[PDB]
């Protein structure tokens, strides 16, 4: 390999970062406690408005990716990882 | 006191009415990894 992107900084001493920031505008949305509820919630949300097609199922192994740990959980999402990446 | 002192009483069915319900919606507490923790990292907490 010869090519790469998307790295991320450290930017060594306190206080300093780029001042091309605002990159991110401002708009609202129900709150949700942290980052994976609302991945998790988005794609239910997905799902139902999407026929019994393919693209279902994707999301379907998504949502057991998604879920955080459990007896149960675990064995699903291990599954659903080891079958989605298997999809390519 | 002397004169007679009765009891209506209705505020008491509301009480009931309303402990009734939450009796029936426990809640109780869960605790989720994080954006950054591996997934099985609270069951170790909660297990407990």
């Amino acid at each position: 390999m010869a090519e790469v992107v998307d790295l991320a900084t450290g930017e060594k001493q306190v206080l300093n970062d780029i001042r091309g920031r605002y990159e991110c505008y401002t708009d609202v949305g129900p709150s949700f406690q942290s980052m994976k509820q609302q991945n998790r919630a988005e794609i239910l949300e997905l799902l139902g408005k999407t026929p019994q097609g393919t693209p279902e199922y994707q999301l379907l192994l998504l949502q057991y990716f998604t879920l955080l740990d459990g007896k149960g959980v675990e064995m699903m999402r291990d599954y659903a990882n080891k079958q989605l990446i298997q999809m390519g | 006191t002397l004169q007679y002192r009765g009891q209506f009483d209705v505020v008491r069915p509301v009480v009931r009415k309303l402990v009734s319900e939450m009796r029936q919606n426990p809640i109780d507490v869960l605790y989720r990894p994080k954006d950054g923790a591996r997934p099985d990292a609270a069951d170790v907490l909660m297990g407990m």
